[PDB]
RNA sequence: GAGCCUGCGGCUUAAUUUGACUCAACACGGGGAACCUCACCCGGCCCGGACAAUUGACAGAUUCUCGAUUCUGUGGGUGGUGGUGCAUGGCCGUUCGUAGUUGGUGGAGCGAUUUGUCUGGUUGAUUCCGAUAACGAACGAGACUCUGGCAUGCUAACUAGUUACGCGGCCGGUCGGCGUAACUUCUUAGAGGGACAAGUGGCGUUCAGCCACGCGAGACUGAGCAAUAACAGGUCUGUGAUGCCCUUAGAUGUCCGGGGCUGCACGCGCGCCACAAUGGGCGGAUCAACGUGUCCUGCGCCGACAGGCGCGGGUAACCCGUUGAACCCCGCCCGUGAUGGGGACCGAUUGAAACUAUUUCCCGAG
């Protein structure tokens, strides 16, 4: 069995390649496990706005979304090589195992 | 702060003059008409429009609005 | 290997996207540089470059395009042939902010006029 | 050990371990201050039997603890006087000398996981005391 | 105070590929690209500094690093110093 | 053959499992009448003395609580044992009594059946808490 | 010689052992998430790296 | 106000480590001061050195050796925590997030300009209604965006769990640990719903709305982005942002152990109880959450505490971790008292290095 994870930065492009992967896999009559929704991790960086000591203690709250989706697949690796080459888009990282 | 803006005032009036028989005195039925007729990228804005149309319909059946 | 964690992988990616952006805005700012788009794919890292004029960036037989390919592979640690750079020509550059920002900057550095150059891009 | 007063249970279970004088009861650790965040020594003379009964009680509830997490259970608020009071672990040696004492009584087992669940005899003696305190009320 | 044997390793490597990248740090022990020798970082940033002042190389920078490119004139200067025929050509050109 | 109804305080989520027995009211294995906050003893016995002793004799509910604090878990228990009981009267019994138990709980305390939407809002800079400003 | 006294101080720790990877400054450094850049410059590349303000 | 922790004047004089002093100065410069690096202070190795001669040096606070395109081979190549933020940009604060600006056409005036952009009601709002020589729109406001409150409805989960009966002790009941059967209440995150002044009553140019009741997860809130602009309000000490000037090889980059953590009284903000009595103590008992982790830390030896040693997990919903958090809850002790109140001032660990205690702990200390 092969477990391919999907770690991305945008949710709109994550669920797109995730749905395009399971559709490209279920059409080959393969046992695909459901998309596991890993908890998202935000990257908080509270930086002072002004590059000096003048201000009213105004801070800048930054964030960065990190979404991970797990996809398992029990099938030979020869049938999954071409499937991994059709759902590749910028913003999402593919980790085949 | 229950006062609508010009985006809700104008849209709720142009939707009645083009569609009067469509909208009744129910907000939930009027809410579904705006989905098929108008194109709005927000859901909270649609409820404000359909909500004000319901207020206008009570005035229309009562008399001619100004 | 180092087993880069995801919290430090996205940051290491975003810095490579930012450092390559600043290096090209200081080098390709004359040919109308507008940005780059990366696609992290193993053994084939296609790094496209968006410029307004790409015929001069190529050269006689692709001389300047070979340097930048050999420039980032030595600073960021890319193997031989493991990185591929492509040059694309954008359209309607009037909608690109940095394209019009560098446009009138190269004309305001001569002290000609600040009202003619501004109205020229408007 | 539940279904009864957990405070009256350890008050009754400590008296059980006192009658059976088979614990370790170290020579010097039984007369020192218990935790770092504490101010003075425990006012009770048989304090080692009270924490012993409390130690088997927590192992009856949560297993695989070990002496590393036992000091977190008996942690408290440390008085810094002028600095803000914080939380600190209780004591590592007190938990170590009280765990090895129960292993001598065949109540706790050792494991690479650390301080595994109570022995069938350790669980046996706990419910017996739990039944006596229920009948007393 | 720069030796001669390292001068060939820094210029021939810059000849086979017209790109030389060095990090701006005057306290670095050894250059990453110059691993077979013990060439310090000073012998990479200062020996290349004389090429720019004489107009033999073009430099670029991203906050820590130099991006050197052998100009057409600079390659002619290195064709006689490195003792190579006029028929060979670098990889970048 | 069982209903699991959760009770949510600030963070304490208490899910109650509903079964039928002969006078057994325990939470997390421990008996409900012997929880640490002896002060809040009647708060746990609140759905007992106004709902009916004979109507509460043939019910066995075991609650599992996690999160929140001490007092938040107390109000999460009474929120679990009350809603999970009404859900049993409405799913396995008739609604004639399911509304009878519903009316006696509401007339006494609404938060006994409706969770509070109150949560700890995000802190802002420039002050110690949410609104205060040092 | 001079190779045993110049820059001989250990660089293992301290505020000067590390600096910004952009401005080379040693004040307001952000050692979080492997940024290793001063705070006054992180605001300039917050959008380029991906730390956009979703708030 | 009390002791104390830091910040800035004032003093000190190797220099007390500089800017910024109403709002919009004083835990600010993300600056909680051992070295760094520190701009200040004083001593020195030093071409780890160039656009048109040895670097050393056991002998010392000088004897001689070797390398063999870089030596004032003879007026400019350059460095920047050095000045100028009353020369600047970029950013930021503030006015002020108070709600305010602009165009066309038409009207008034010779014209600059004015009307629109308004008496009133309402709204947080130039938000609407209404009025009206103005009409119609734009920016802002709002909408929007991420958050939180519910959805037993859906999409899925051995990197999240419950629930069903079986090997673990007690009295099959009653409580725990160990294994792959059903699906998702609990957990996570995707899609899509839900809340609009919609319903009733009352008050209102019966418009704009407002108020009270229901039903209901709420009659609903907390961020973000934030206009025409202005200030001589800060930033040259955040930048290979920069102009110019000063300083530029006895050096206005370092660096060596470091000196710079400094007091007769006044000032801010902040932690800590007092004026035990609602508190300190001791022993129970029992519940979080965001966030981080190549460093977080789990088990076993042993210190009283602070530590130390070997063995391990975790680049993470996988390990820490079911994050056994404190206050609080319960039992006992203390008691017209500067008391068990108050915690001021007088062995280990980190590193190359703590003296002017870095922190930590022990006893004393009041
Ligand atoms: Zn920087």
């Amino acid at each position: 069995r092969i477990r391919i994870t999907l770690t991305s930065r945008n949710v709109k492009s994550l669920e797109k390649v995730c749905a395009d992967l399971i559709r490209g896999a279920k059409e080959k009559s393969l046992k695909v496990k459901g998309p596991v929704r890993m908890p998202t991790k935000t990257l908080r960086i509270t930086t002072r706005k002004t590059p000096c000591g003048e201000g009213s203690k105004t801070w800048d709250r930054f964030q960065m979304r990190i979404h991970k989706r797990l996809i398992d697949l029990h099938s030979p690796s020869e049938i999954v090589k071409q499937i991994t080459s059709i759902s590749i888009e910028p913003g999402v990282e593919v980790e085949v195992t | 702060g229950r006062v609508r803006t010009k985006t809700v005032k104008k849209a709720a009036r142009v939707i009645i003059e083009k569609y009067y028989t469509r909208l009744g005195n129910d907000f939930h039925t009027n809410k579904r008409v705006c989905e098929e007729i108008a194109i709005i990228p927000s859901k909270k804005l649609r409820n404000k429009i359909a909500g004000y149309v319901t207020h206008l319909m009570k005035r229309i059946q009562r008399g001619p609005v100004r | 290997a180092v087993q880069i964690s995801k919290k430090r992988k996205f940051v290491s990616d975003g810095i490579f996207k930012a450092e390559l952006n600043e290096f090209l805005t200081r080098e390709l700012a004359e040919d109308g540089y507008s940005g780059v788009e990366v696609r992290v794919t193993p053994t084939r890292t296609e790094i496209i470059i968006l410029a307004t004029r790409t015929q001069n960036v190529l050269g006689e037989k692709g001389r300047r395009i070979r340097e930048l390919t050999a420039v980032v592979q030595k600073r960021f640690g890319f193997p031989e042939g493991g990185v591929e750079l492509y040059a694309e020509k954008v359209a309607t550059r009037g909608l690109c902010a940095i394209a019009q920002a560098e446009s009138l900057r190269y004309k305001l550095l001569g002290g000609l006029a600040v009202r003619r150059a501004c109205y020229g891009v408007l | 050990v539940k279904d009864v007063n957990q405070q009256e249970f350890v008050r009754a279970l400590a008296a059980f371990l006192k009658k059976s004088g088979k614990l370790k009861v170290p020579d010097w650790v039984d007369i020192v201050k218990l935790a770092k965040h504490k101010e003075l020594a425990p006012c009770d003379e048989n304090w080692f039997y009270i924490r012993a009964a409390s130690t088997v009680r927590h192992l009856y509830l949560r297993g695989g603890v070990g002496v590393g997490s036992m000091t977190k259970i008996y942690g408290g608020r440390k008085r810094n006087g002028v600095c803000p009071s914080h939380f600190s672990v209780g004591s590592k040696n007190v938990a170590r000398k009280v765990l090895q004492a129960l292993e001598g009584l065949k109540m706790v087992e050792k494991d690479p996981n650390g301080g595994r669940r109570l022995t069938p005899q350790g669980t046996r003696d706990l419910d017996r005391i739990a039944g006596q305190v229920a009948a007393a009320s | 105070l720069m030796p001669k044997k390292n001068r060939i390793a820094i210029y021939e490597l810059l000849f086979k590929e017209g790109v030389m990248v060095a990090k701006k740090d005057v306290h670095l022990a050894k250059h990453p690209e110059l691993a077979d020798k013990n060439v310090p970082n000073l012998h990479v940033m200062k020996a290349m500094q004389s090429l720019k002042s004489c107009g033999y190389v073009k430099e670029q920078f991203a906050w820590r690093h130099f991006y050197w490119y052998l100009t057409n004139e600079g390659i002619q200067y290195l064709r006689d110093f490195l003792h190579l025929p006029p028929e060979i050509v670098p990889a970048t050109l | 053959q069982s209903v699991q109804v959760f009770g949510r305080k600030k963070t304490a989520t208490a899910v109650a499992h509903c079964k039928r027995g002969n006078g057994l009211i325990k939470v997390n294995g421990r008996p409900l009448e012997m929880i640490e906050p002896v002060t809040l003893q009647y708060k746990l016995l609140e759905p007992l003395l106004l709902l009916g002793k004979e109507r509460f004799a043939g019910v066995d509910i075991r609650v599992r609580v996690k999160g929140g604090g001490h007092v938040a878990q107390v109000y999460a228990i009474r929120q679990a044992i009350s809603k999970a009981l009404v859900a049993y009267y409405q799913k396995y019994v008739d609604e004639a009594s399911k509304k009878e138990i519903k009316d006696i709980l509401i007339q006494y305390d609404r938060t006994l059946l409706v969770a509070d939407p109150r949560r700890c809002e995000s802190k802002k800079f420039g002050g110690p808490g949410a609104r205060a400003r040092y | 010689g001079h190779q045993q006294l110049y820059w001989s101080h250990p660089r293992k720790y301290g505020q000067g052992s590390r600096s910004c990877r952009v401005c080379s400054n040693r004040h307001g450094l952000i050692r979080k998430y492997g940024l290793n850049m001063c705070r006054q410059c992180f605001r300039q590349y917050a959008k380029d790296i991906g730390f956009v303000k979703l708030d």
